[PDB]
């Protein structure tokens, strides 16, 4: 059942389309990309309709199970563009034995990559656009008349703005970008009802980011939650810069204070990681490393799986077999290349790494650390602020293939990290 | 609970203005919307306007565009509709509403009582208040109606409560009829119990706020 | 803007029994734009209902609405006495909001007869130089009734003025007032005063007098 596509433009569909489709299929369609190319995915058509626990349409951000899910679809609804740069996309088709639709049509572009301007990072992100799907927008709840839905949360959007069914700091408006993205800027309106004339608008607001949507993190500002002024009028657009650039897929905006009711337009600003020269994700996320090339110092219980240190996949972290072992006598180690950086998470109280060093090889016998010339020894980088949420950590380009990532301070709970690492083909 | 409560009625002379008072209370809360509607004698609910008490962003209808400012004191939670260049058409009962804070939908979930406005030339005279008692008062009925007449008074409206407001049953206070060229004449009405006449005495407050006239007098 | 038109502008309908108002517009109001209000004669509207006429505010049970688009009712299963007033559909789907005309609700009752009264001019408004004198027909149903002023057995038909109550809240029935204003100098002339009411109430119209002279 399953196909490889590695062709410029292409075609996907269920197995027989236009017609209705065998039962008991279990298949994989991986697109593949080369570095600077981008994958576009647009359906065509999409039934499966009978929790989809029946026939289902898997997206996955890599390998399939090994990569982060993008969503699960089993609907008459086709599924929204995605533009990939993840070099990888994969589709897994699941029928069971009732009822055959008549499945999807699909097809795929894979298109030369254009990094913006110069590697400036305040792109819009897609809210007023489109290219943020309205699947994509969620929030709490929404207003009884429904006239105030998420996804009327556009900037610059005509019809109103996102209302929850209640007033309080407890209502979002969330964003799902799909796939790991910098984020830098956040871009605020409040709404003039287009039936009382009445203007609504968030005059605060917090952060608050996710990379699988579960484990959430509020974007402090020092040592206390970051609370952003946002607009004084329904109307005019209020921008605020984020002073430490973030690394995140999920962003809910929760308003703390408003002028006569929460209405929100909304833009967010950023992008991708890959935009940067060398700057490529080397799989340990998608699965393009495999558990084979993943290794440690130690590693607590008995037959670990290599799969646990993923970044932003593994829902847990590695940890190492003692809880507080002393500095420099642990390790991650990857197996691949031109390194330019790692990006560091924590483990899902709480456990993250808050410094560490990095020492890479070509050989695997003979070991360099990444040096800070004020130091005269092993550079001593900078670790996470929280569990959940990615550091990128970039570096002068080494070439190597194998890295290791070695713990030098961590929270309390002790060391716990997932990891990817940065770089490009010689 | 919200309530609103209203300035008292004025005659203001044609070509004049008339400002009037809403005093929001009760549950307050910033981000108060306040709405002017008029009721004209004839009858009808017209939308003079609104106003956001925070941000000063008045709505106003075509009509009144041009003649109604509503403005919003934060400090006392007093809200003001001020009519200028007044019309005879203008001589309505105004009332201020509010909706509810979450409502998008806007209904007029709480009223004032109403403030009158009579434009009118004529200005004030104070009402003069006669008892209608019945003469050969112990007749043989079970009950006795007795009366209160407010007389030669302008402009609209009196109050006429009995006794400090303690009878309220049996009590019909007439509409006022203009008589003459502009003086308009009341009556009130108790129907007590015969029996009791002699016992008790019956007491009518006529209040005419427009000319600040607080009259008792015992029928 | 959108015009809203109340169709029923005059009901008279008996206690417990069941009422329906309409209201529509000139263009499609949004279920959750319309809200109705009561207005009890002397006294500011009240709230009723305020959406799409379904949702209802610490009122009674009878009083229900429906409707979507264009036409939107309102309806009272048990009228009562109490339920006399004009009563008004809101939209505010489209700024400025605009109310319906109103549709005053009236009762039906078994008819009822006045309790007839006479009242003599007070002492001090003599002095004034005025005299009037006052007759109540006090609590009946039908509305219509005729009041005649007869002074020493002649029907005076000049200076009499006759206010009348709205329907009573509790019973619903009307109270009336006619009063004959005379000068001082008239009042001297004749001596018997006399009030006439023809009312269905009766065959019978109730002739009810005093006598300047006396008391």
């Amino acid at each position: 059942c399953s196909k490889n596509f590695t062709s410029p433009n292409g075609t996907i569909e269920s197995p027989g389309f236009p017609e209705k489709y065998p039962h008991n299929l279990d298949c994989t369609f991986t697109i593949l990309a080369k570095p600077k190319m981008e994958i576009i995915l647009q359906f065509l058509i999409f039934d499966l309709e009978h929790d989809c626990k029946y026939d289902w349409l898997d997206i996955w951000d890599g390998i399939p199970h090994v990569g982060p899910l993008i969503g699960k679809y089993c609907g008459t609804k086709t599924p929204s563009e995605l533009r990939s740069s993840t070099g990888i996309l994969s589709l897994t088709f699941h029928t069971d034995m009732a009822v055959a639709k008549d499945g999807f049509s699909a097809r795929y572009y894979l298109v030369h990559q254009e990094p913006l301007e110069n590697f400036q990072c305040n792109v819009p992100l897609g809210m007023e656009s489109g290219r943020i799907a309205n699947e994509q927008i969620s929030a709490s709840s929404t207003y009884s008349d429904g006239r105030w839905t998420p996804q009327q949360s556009r900037l610059h959007g005509d019809d109103n703005g996102w209302t929850p069914n209640l007033d309080s700091n407890k209502e979002y408006l969330q964003v799902d970008l799909r796939f790991l993205t910098m984020l830098t800027a956040i871009a605020t309106q409040g709404a003039i009802s287009r039936e009382t004339q009445n203007g609504y608008y968030v005059k605060s607001y917090k952060l608050e980011v996710s990379t699988n949507g579960e484990d959430w993190m509020v974007y402090r500002h020092g040592k206390n939650h970051k609370v952003f002024q946002a607009n004084n009028d329904a109307t005019e657009v209020v921008l605020n810069k984020l002073h430490a650039p973030l690394l995140t897929r999920f962003v809910r905006i929760r308003p703390q204070t408003w002028h006569s009711g929460i209405a929100l337009r909304l833009e967010l600003f950023g992008c991708r990681v890959t935009d940067a020269p060398c700057s490529n994700m080397l799989g340990m996320l998608s699965g393009l490393i495999a558990d084979s090339q993943i290794s440690a110092s130690s590693t607590q219980e008995y037959l670990w799986s290599p799969s646990a240190a993923r970044l932003v996949s593994s829902r847990s972290g590695w940890f190492p077999r003692i809880p507080q072992a002393q500095p420099g006598e642990e390790w991650l180690q990857v197996d691949l290349k031109t390194v330019k950086g790692v990006i560091i998470q924590g483990a899902r109280a709480r456990a993250f790494v808050r410094k560490f060093k990095v020492s890479y090889s070509l050989n695997g016998k003979d070991w360099e650390y990444i040096q800070d010339p004020r130091t005269q020894q092993p550079k001593l980088f900078e670790g996470n602020m929280h569990y959940d949420t990615p550091d990128i950590r970039r570096f002068d380009p080494i070439p190597a293939q194998y890295v290791r990532v070695y713990p030098e301070r961590w929270s309390p709970a002790g060391i716990g990290m997932r990891l990817e690492v940065l770089g490009c083909d010689w | 609970e919200v309530q609103l409560v209203q300035s008292g009625a004025e005659v203001k002379k044609p070509g004049a203005t008339v400002k009037i008072s809403c005093k929001v209370s009760g549950f307050n809360i910033k981000d108060y919307y306040i709405h002017w509607v008029q009721q004209a004698p004839g009858k009808g609910l017209e939308w003079m306007g609104r106003i956001d008490v925070e941000d000063d962003e008045t709505k106003y209808a075509p009509k009144f565009q041009g003649r109604v400012t509503i403005t919003a004191d934060t400090s006392t939670d007093t809200a003001y509709m001020e009519l200028s260049s007044l019309r005879s058409e203008d001589t309505a009962v105004y009332y201020c509403a509010t909706p509810i804070y979450g409502s998008r939908e806007a209904w007029f979930a709480y009223w004032g009582q109403g403030t009158l406005v009579t434009v009118s030339s004529a200005s004030t005279k104070g009402p003069s208040v006669f008892p209608l008692a019945p003469c050969s008062r112990s007749t043989s009925e079970s009950t006795a109606a007795l009366g209160c007449l407010v007389k030669d008074y302008f402009p609209e409206p009196v109050t006429v409560s009995w006794n400090s407001g303690a009878l309220t049953s049996g009590v019909h206070t007439f509409p006022a009829v203009l008589q003459s060229s502009g003086l308009y004449s009341l009556s009130s009405v108790v129907t007590v119990p015969s029996s009791s006449l002699g016992t008790k005495t019956y007491t009518c407050n006529v209040d005419h706020k427009p000319s600040n006239t607080k009259v008792d007098k015992r029928v | 803007d959108i015009q809203m038109t109340q169709s029923p502008s005059s009901l008279s309908a008996s206690v417990g029994d069941r009422v329906t108002i309409t209201c529509t517009a000139s263009s499609s109001v949004s279920s959750s734009y319309l809200h109705w209000y009561q207005q009890k004669p002397g006294k500011a509207p009240k709230l009723l209902i305020y959406r799409t006429s379904n949702l209802a505010s610490g009122v009674p049970s009878r009083f229900s609405g429906s409707g979507s688009g264009t036409d939107f009712t309102l309806t009272i299963s048990s009228l009562q006495p109490e339920d006399f007033a004009t009563y008004y559909c809101h939209q505010y789907y489209r700024s400025p909001p605009t109310f319906g005309g109103g549709t005053k609700v009236e009762i039906k009752r078994t008819v009822a007869a006045p309790s007839v009264f006479i009242f003599p001019p007070s002492d001090e408004q003599l002095k004034s130089g005025t005299a009037s004198v006052v007759c109540l027909l006090n609590n009946f149903y039908p509305r219509e009734a005729k009041v005649q002023w007869k002074v020493d057995n002649a029907l005076q038909s000049g200076n009499s003025q006759e206010s009348v109550t709205e329907q009573d809240s509790k019973d619903s029935t009307y109270s009336l007032s006619s009063t004959l204003t005379l000068s001082k100098a008239d009042y001297e002339k004749h001596k018997v005063y006399a009030c006439e009411v023809t009312h269905q109430g009766l065959s019978s119209p109730v002739t009810k007098s005093f006598n300047r002279g006396e008391c």
